[PDB]
RNA sequence: CUAUAUUCUUUG
């Protein structure tokens, strides 16, 4: 390990205090959820009823909360 | 009227394709339709002309060996020709450079040669500039071409292999052609060997305009304008996008009115500036109407008077042009019969914003004196083609043109500078889609900022009114 | 044949996994598909031009 | 000037077999003046024109609808390679799409332009090549 | 539980894959005592990031 | 100055000079605004040849039908859409271009410019507005049988 | 060293310029093709070469359902025929603009559907097939030794219930290759990744469950 | 020898040189300049023998301001 | 030392970035041919094309060498297929210069005089031609500096 | 060189139509064609590169 | 929020009071004959731009919690 | 006939030579031979020499060269490369545009019209011909809000010009700012907000 | 490894 060079002094993925990290929700995920019937179309739906409706795990959660990802959704 | 910041109506549409893409589609809606008018040319074209021979002149430039990367320089004196130039360079995506030639020298000319290291020149060989015998402005033939050849000797000094030496002149290595335009009148044409084929098709299987249009940009900067006043000691000749250019013509072609075939003035010696060269033929172009070119210059009493014989034969209903050259029609146009002018009914003046404030009374002089329906005036900084806010003569109030946005703010922040008090003098910025960042210098292509907010530092400092007026100045030297 | 990386290539072993990278059945030069001009304008004389060589044979 | 006279003026070969769309008499005739043709030419001229708007013109003042010249395809590889992101191209994984190992000693690589898929590519030989065609009609890479 | 994640390693490489092939990658080291004279092909073969040697994968 | 030589064909019945194009060699170019209502043709030949008869004898002929072979050839056209090509007749095929550039109409009215009159005979005039072999023609003379 | 050379005057689409005038004391591009440096640039580099564009993945979120998977599923010589391949997908888009559309077969872009039912009645299958309670179908596919990473996988299908060896029957006959065993509550397909996976689901999907 | 060509245009941008056996003889008092590619300025510039040790934009390194002919 | 070999079977296709011979600096063993490009410093072959290498020897000394690549694979291999077939079949030619026993007969036959067109040194006046014919254009070439054979 | 994977990416590459590269007669010794002899023309000096590879042609 | 309040600064505040919540002296000139020595020896250090009239450090932090885009789609 | 120097000798070297070292007799030469070159000798038109004759620069696997110089040198390279990297994209999705409007017959319009790109996908065999819209349907508008007008219903906030529907926002930021890393320099890089700084505790 | 080099480049 030491043939390789030291890159950018805290490391390349570096956590710090303050690095934005999210957890990735895909949106295929949530419109799956909505069409199974856990959530409300009817709703703002927030952290809190995806937490409720148990589509996102407690492990999964943490600060920054979550990113909106259209994984394979064309509309 | 409490903080500096205004802000014009966002409904008027945004054009953002390039600019052949509108000469393709102009060019087939409206093919036989006329576009602009010279009669000192004898220049009379379509939308079909302007389309067909703007792509042969960059196939013509594409053989003569311009690439899309580098520059030209164009010292021509009020022709068709460096529009279609600007055309050229736009469907090539080649920066071109446009130099005012009331005063050019050996040394700036070769000034201009080292800043911006064009791959072309377009030059004359006899080109007439204004001069001072006995006090009065008198036209001379200034030969350009010892200009040339004081610039660049070694072209004189020839060998019997020297058309084909890899450098022209060591001094200037990055010269390559050079671009004589004179209207010889012989019916014979030249020996094709100094003359680039403009005409026919010019491949087989695809044409390599449309190859390459796909590679280029809407924001690809192509044109440059002196700052006869810069903003700073750095920022010389801001520079034109295609989307800058387009929208200001369609800015200018919206506002005020303009109709297919109804016919459209421009006062000569403005294209230079962002009068001629940018505001009117890409309004010309965008909305159908058609350009016309008066006398091919100004600064004389005679073709003052040429001017009007001209523009009074020509049927102009509405011309643009600024305050100093309206003063010799101001001059010449008592002579002449009132009816004269019964077809003019608006007319535009352009103001840089350190002129300050042509007032209104010279407004009604115009209005009364060419029997005007209305009189509009335009300011804005250079930076802004012009176009920032506008006024007419019945309405005094400055409204802002749509989707711009001018503030005034302090000196801690970027993009999250705050506003200031609407008297107080501040950082100006401006943004909209007519707006240029882009500057050209010694060094080359520089950019000042555009932000996350969208707006864009001009590096001037200005004064807000309480009514929508903006004072500029220069940098704060405590 | 000696060396490491030619035990590598013969064994087909982790770089190697898949050897000659160009190896016979692909021509680039037809990509397999036979040069025949069906095209001809009247349809009698259609196979006309076949058994034009590809090379010397 | 018609339609189906002008179909049958794109489509036309010289002894053709049957000739559909066009009315009976005319097909007659063509059957006649081809009849009385060899297949062989006496004398061959051939010019070479550019586009204009007189086929606009053509096209819009009989109602048709004009042909486009599709869009470039090497210009569309540029772009889509010029358009991705540098962590697109590099090394993703310790197998090459081909199942390879790559061994990070050589130089040729370290790029990987498809990403590799560990999980799939197990029923290619129980299955029609068909399956394995990308969207764009390109068959991608599958570990084998 | 984390002891032994080592931040040496956590300098040098970072672990590029998805799931379960995932190399480490680092940069190249002939750079910071000469780099005048040799060559800038080779200078600039530095400037990749490539996969670590598998047995030292397997061994960290 | 055989290495530095600007092309010079003695066929230009393909008329290649407006397909393979050789920049102008002099370091100053002449560019009018006028020279866009110049049509660009190459020059009349000598020999004009679709006067010639076919005779089998006739030395004219029988290099001009090699050259127009050629051409045949390198346009593929003999080998692939047409595989046979007796060569017996000599044709012309002629239009009655009037050189103009692009599409007009009429100033006096707005119309479409009138039909002309069929040529006649053939004339140095008519020469380009042949068909040759390979050469090119522009679609607004093209328009009339 | 005199440098020229008609090399800089610009010839289009082919050149006729005498070609023994080209370059003169000046270093030809191929000179400089035949000398580098470097070597083997990478196939990567390879710029105007087109590359494939994968199509949307099958998730356990997305049910995207391939046409010729269904194909290579109705070539077999099963029993209990499948549903057509229109009925699996969701109503359009343009047909479920307005509010003139059922509660049960509503339009969904990842795709979903309650089960259809058996494709022919008068016919009953001896097993049956459970979903989750998510909504997911049951085959799971984990890898045999996954603390030593291994690329080796296998499919687990656990929840069904009924007669679990005609389901097996069947399966041989979509896996002819793979090793498939029965325990009480699963069945286990080996060698087999999400590719079988997609299959089993598209299989799972065409027979009504 | 091992000197520094840098910038006559004062970008900063430096490239080693290794001086040819007669620039490192001392036969002449001055230094080296060459003509070479910048790229932080994109275009070929005048490069000046520099010692390589040393803050490459240093404050002395300014340019007199210059009034440009051109514009008004 | 190093053993620098070669990194591919000759007489079988090969792409562009695999390397197809590793030589040391002594001119070298092997020199580039066809669509085959010599890394200047390191005398490394690599090929241009995607093709088949093959192993041409100089006529003049046998131990001078070139690596070629013919870009056409499926030429190569349906021509050696048949051969092979032929082979087999007792209908093909041994007098081919695949043969390597035949091909010195083969140069012999074809061009008997090949020796003492390699040994005819030319004058000083008909290497270095002049320089008029070049420039009225009797001779389209001047070129002094190939008074070597190399075949 | 630096394909566009790398770490660090570099600007564009210097327009091979200007200021091109000379084919020089190698100056090493072992390198050196045999027959070229050391340039001693005895000549006054042309300070201007126009003239100055004048003097490198024969046109006449 | 930004849009209504934050992006305007406080109505009496000058130029270069304008990040202060409340302007610390009334005359927006720099108040202290230091401060005004040190805002010359600026203005002449960076050449005459418009926004040097502010101090702005020589030095930096080289931490995240201040970086903000280098660039992308706006 | 042949000659003992073989080609014809002029003039001027004769007279020369015969009045001895003189020349006073011709000294105009006469302009040198033409060579023919033959039309039909040249192979047939290639598709792959018309797309290099222009001998463009985006074919290097380095970056986008013509990008690079179509560009603003003010910015600093590392910043600079996912700028020209950002000109690229747009390129690339205008391009897309300019296809999926072509395969649809519809006039173009760019971020991209829905309906078309997802429907073009629904079809394999709509790549064989494109058709042009008619001149009626050709206008200027390039955005949706300019050519589909206003439809009814909107969700983000009105109080906020930036969320307006015919907003122009410019395409890309562009800051003159340097980066701030380089792998040859020991200790720059972005640090941790509690990290020690660089050469703290000296 | 630590220091000097702080843009695409550079020392022990």
């Amino acid at each position: 390990f030491m043939l390789a060079p030291r890159v950018s002094a805290g490391g390349p993925r570096n956590r710090y205090e303050g690095k934005l990290v999210f957890s990735p929700l895909r949106l295929s995920k949530l419109l799956w959820a909505i069409d199974t019937g856990r959530i409300n179309p009817n709703e703002v739906i927030t952290l809190y009823h995806l937490r409720q409706a148990n589509v996102v795990g407690e492990r999964e959660i943490v600060w920054p909360g979550f990113v909106l990802i259209s994984n394979g959704v064309r509309r | 009227k409490d903080y500096s910041v205004a802000s014009g109506s966002v409904d008027t549409p945004v054009l953002d394709q390039l600019v052949g893409y509108y000469v393709n589609i102009q060019s087939r809606k409206m093919y036989y339709k006329d576009f602009l008018r010279i009669e000192h040319q004898a220049v009379r074209w379509a939308f079909a002309d302007i389309r067909k021979n703007s792509e042969a002149l960059a196939h013509g430039l594409l053989q003569t060996g311009l690439r899309p990367g580098q520059r030209v320089l164009a010292i021509q004196p009020c022709n068709c020709e460096t529009f279609v130039l600007q055309l050229a360079c736009a469907k090539i995506g080649a920066l071109l450079a446009v130099v005012p030639h009331h005063n050019i020298s050996a040394d700036k000319l070769r000034f201009y040669l080292n800043e911006f290291q064009p791959h072309h020149l377009i030059a004359r060989e006899w080109i007439v500039v204004p001069e001072v015998k006995q006090g009065v402005l008198v036209e001379r033939n200034m030969h350009f071409w010892d200009m040339i050849y004081n610039v660049i000797p070694e072209l004189g000094l020839s060998y019997p292999g020297q058309r084909f030496q890899w450098v022209h002149s060591q001094e200037f290595f990055f010269l390559k052609k050079v671009v004589i335009t004179d209207h010889n009148m012989n019916l014979l044409g030249v020996t094709p060997m100094r003359k680039m084929l403009v005409w026919g098709p010019f491949s087989y299987y695809e044409q390599r305009l449309r190859r390459l249009s796909a590679l280029l940009h809407p924001d690809d900067p192509i044109l440059a304008l002196e700052d006869p006043h810069p903003a700073l000691e750095d920022k010389l000749h801001i520079t034109y996008s295609h989307r800058n250019c387009i929208n200001a013509g369609f800015l200018f072609g919206n506002l005020m009115g303009l109709k297919a075939e109804s016919r459209f003035g421009v006062m000569p010696n403005h294209h230079v500036d962002p009068v001629g060269a940018i505001v009117a033929p890409y309004a010309a172009l965008t909305t159908g109407a058609v350009l016309v070119h008066i006398h091919s210059d100004m600064f004389t009493d005679d073709h003052a008077i040429n001017g009007i014989e001209k523009l009074c034969v020509e049927e102009v209903v509405g011309m643009l042009g600024k305050k100093s050259d309206f003063d010799l029609l101001l001059r010449h146009a008592g002579n002449f019969d009132a009816d004269q002018y019964e077809h003019l009914k608006w007319v535009v003046l352009f103001e840089d914003a350190s002129e300050p404030t042509v007032g209104d009374e010279y407004l009604q002089k115009l209005a009364k004196e060419l029997g005007l329906e209305d009189v509009f005036v335009f300011r804005g900084p250079l930076e802004s083609a012009y176009m920032v806010m506008w006024r007419s003569l019945k309405r005094a109030r400055w409204e802002m043109v749509p989707h711009v946005e001018a503030k005034v703010v302090g000196d801690r922040g970027t993009a999250d500078a705050r506003i200031l008090a609407a008297n107080t003098r501040g950082n100006l910025k401006l943004k909209g889609p007519h707006i240029s960042a882009g500057y050209y210098n010694n060094a080359g292509l520089l950019t000042e900022l555009v932000d996350e907010r969208g707006f864009c530092s001009t590096s001037r400092e200005a004064v807000m009114d309480e009514r929508g007026q903006l004072t500029l100045h220069g940098t704060q030297l405590y | 044949r000696t060396g490491v990386e030619w035990y590598h290539r013969l064994r087909r072993r982790g770089a190697y996994r898949h050897w000659p990278w160009a190896r016979w059945n692909d021509d680039p030069v037809r990509q397999h598909q036979e040069l025949s001009c069906r095209r001809t304008f009247s349809a009698a004389v259609t196979g006309a031009n076949e058994g034009v060589p590809l090379w010397n044979y | 000037d018609s339609k189906a006279s002008f179909a049958a003026r794109a489509n036309f070969r010289l002894h053709a077999q049957h000739r559909d769309g066009i009315p009976s008499s005319s097909v007659e005739m063509l059957s006649r003046i081809e009849q009385v043709l060899p297949p062989d030419p006496s004398a061959v001229t051939f010019f070479q024109t550019k586009w204009d708007i007189q086929v606009q013109e053509f096209y819009e003042s009989r109602g048709m609808l004009e042909p486009a010249a599709p869009l470039d395809e090497e210009i569309e590889a540029i772009l889509a390679y010029h358009a991705r992101k540098p962590s697109e191209l590099r090394v993703r994984a310790r197998h090459r799409p081909d199942g390879s190992t790559n061994v990070g000693d050589d130089p040729n690589f370290w790029a990987q332009a498809e990403p590799t898929r560990m999980m799939d590519g197990s029923m290619l030989s129980l299955w029609s090549r068909r399956t394995t065609l990308g969207a764009n009609g390109v068959p991608i890479t599958y570990r084998r | 539980l984390a002891q032994h994640r080592m931040q040496v390693w956590q300098l040098r490489f970072k672990e590029m894959g998805p799931p379960f092939s995932r190399v480490w990658v680092a940069l190249g080291g002939k750079m910071r005592r000469r780099r005048v004279g040799r060559q800038v092909d080779v200078k600039d073969m530095r400037y990749y990031w490539r996969p670590i040697e598998p047995q030292y994968q397997r061994l960290y | 100055d055989t290495m530095f030589q600007y092309p010079v064909y003695e066929n230009e019945l393909d008329t290649p000079h407006l397909f393979n194009i050789t920049e102008p060699p002099d370091f100053f170019v002449y560019w009018n605004v006028s020279d866009f209502e110049r049509t660009s043709y190459p020059p009349l030949p000598e020999e004009d040849h679709r006067l010639l008869l076919p005779l089998s004898g006739s030395a004219p002929w029988k290099q001009h039908r090699k050259r127009s072979l050629k051409y045949l050839r390198k346009h593929e056209i003999l080998p692939n859409y047409l595989p046979h090509v007796r060569q017996d007749v000599n044709l012309s095929v002629v239009f009655p271009g009037v050189y103009a550039t692009r599409a007009r109409l009429c100033e006096e009215t707005g119309e479409p410019l009138p039909p002309p009159p069929p040529v006649s005979r053939m004339t140095h005039r008519n020469f380009w507005m042949t068909a040759h072999c390979g050469n090119y023609i522009e679609l607004a003379d093209l328009q009339h049988p | 060293v005199w440098l020229g050379g008609t090399a800089a005057n610009t010839s289009l689409g082919r050149d006729v310029m005498p070609s023994t005038g080209k370059y003169i004391n000046i270093v030809s591009p191929t000179d400089v093709a035949a000398n580098i440096s470097a070597g083997a640039m990478p196939p990567e580099a390879n710029v105007a070469a087109a590359l494939p564009v994968p199509r949307i993945q099958y998730s356990k979120w997305n049910r995207a359902l391939r046409s010729d998977v269904y194909d290579e599923l109705l070539k077999l010589p099963l029993r209990y025929k499948l549903h057509d391949f229109a009925k699996l997908c969701p109503p359009q888009r343009c047909q479920e603009e307005p509010e003139a559309v059922g509660v049960v077969g509503r339009d969904s872009a990842v795709g979903y559907l309650p089960p259809l039912g058996p494709a022919d009645p008068l016919d009953t299958i001896p097993f049956f097939v459970h979903r989750s309670s998510n909504g997911v179908l049951p085959g799971k596919v984990f890898s045999m030794h996954p603390r030593n990473l291994m690329p080796a996988f296998y499919l687990r299908i656990q929840q069904v219930e009924g007669d679990m060896f005609r389901f097996e029957e069947e399966l041989l006959k979509i896996f002819p290759t793979k090793k498939i065993f029965v325990r009480s509550h699963s069945i286990y397909v080996y060698n087999v990744a999400l590719d079988g996976r997609m299959v089993l689901h598209h299989w799972l999907l065409g027979l009504g469950f | 020898n091992m000197v520094a060509l840098r910038s006559e245009a004062n970008t900063g941008h430096m490239e080693g040189y290794l001086k040819t056996e007669t620039e490192r003889l001392d036969a002449t008092g001055r230094k080296v300049q060459k003509v070479l590619w910048d790229p932080v300025l994109q275009r070929h510039c005048l490069f000046k023998e520099t010692k390589i040790k040393g803050p490459f934009m240093t404050k002395s390194a300014i340019a007199k301001k210059v009034d440009f002919p051109i514009g008004g | 030392r190093k053993a620098k070999l070669f990194h591919v079977v000759p007489g079988t296709p090969v792409t562009p970035f695999e390397k197809l011979k590793e030589q040391r600096r002594r001119l070298p063993e092997y020199r580039p041919g066809n669509n085959v490009r010599m890394d200047p410093n390191t005398y490394t072959l690599y090929a241009t094309k995607k093709g088949v290498m093959t192993i041409r020897e100089s006529r003049i000394n046998p131990k001078y060498k070139w690596l070629d690549v013919e870009p056409d694979i499926q030429k190569v291999y349906r021509s050696r297929e048949l051969r092979r077939a032929l082979q087999e079949r007792e209908m093909a030619s041994m007098a081919v210069g695949e043969n390597s026993n035949y091909r010195v007969e083969l140069d012999l036959l074809l061009e008997p005089d090949w020796r003492e067109r390699v040994m005819h040194v030319p004058k000083a006046t008909e290497r270095f031609k002049d320089p008029n014919l070049f420039t009225r254009g009797v001779v389209n070439e001047l070129s002094p500096l190939d008074r070597y054979s190399y075949t | 060189v630096l394909h566009k994977w790398a770490v660090v990416s570099r600007s564009a590459p210097p327009p091979r139509g200007l200021r091109p590269i000379a084919r020089t007669i190698p100056t090493h010794p072992r390198l050196r064609p045999v027959d070229y002899k050391i340039p001693y023309v005895l000549r006054t000096f042309i300070k201007d590169r126009h003239t100055s590879e004048v003097q490198h042609l024969e046109n006449r | 929020w930004y849009e209504d309040s934050s992006k305007y600064a406080h109505p009496a505040a000058g130029r270069r009071y304008s990040h202060y919540l409340k302007p610390p002296t009334e005359r927006d000139f720099p108040a202290t004959v230091e401060e005004y020595e040190m805002v010359k020896h600026h203005q002449k250090w960076h050449l005459n731009q418009p926004g040097t009239g502010t101090l702005l450090p020589w030095h930096s932090y080289n931490t995240a919690d201040l970086v903000k885009r280098a660039a992308g789609r706006l | 006939n042949r000659s003992l120097l073989g080609y014809p000798l002029r003039r001027a070297a004769a007279m020369e030579m015969l009045y001895g070292g003189i020349c006073i007799q011709h000294l105009a030469q006469p302009p040198f031979p033409l060579r023919k070159i033959q039309s039909e000798s040249l192979p047939p038109p290639s598709l792959q020499g018309e797309r290099d004759d222009l001998e463009l620069e985006v074919k290097d696997s380095t970056g986008n060269v013509m990008g690079y110089r179509l560009f603003p040198v003010n910015i600093g390279i590392r910043a600079r490369t996912e700028s020209v990297r950002v000109r690229s994209e747009d390129c690339y999705k205008r391009f897309l545009a300019q296809k999926h409007c072509a395969a649809a017959g519809v006039p173009l319009q760019f971020p991209a019209p829905s309906s078309i790109t997802n429907s073009n996908c629904l079809a394999t065999p709509r790549a064989a011909s494109h058709f042009h819209p008619p001149s009626s349907s050709l206008s200027l508008f390039t955005r949706p809000a300019d050519s589909q007008g206003g439809d009814v219903g909107r969700t983000t906030p009105a109080d906020v010009a930036a969320y307006h529907p015919r907003a122009w926002r410019p395409y890309q930021m562009l800051k003159p700012m340097p980066h701030n890393w380089g792998p040859a320099v020991r200790s720059s890089g972005v640090r941790g907000p509690h990290m020690q700084l660089l050469q703290e505790r000296i």
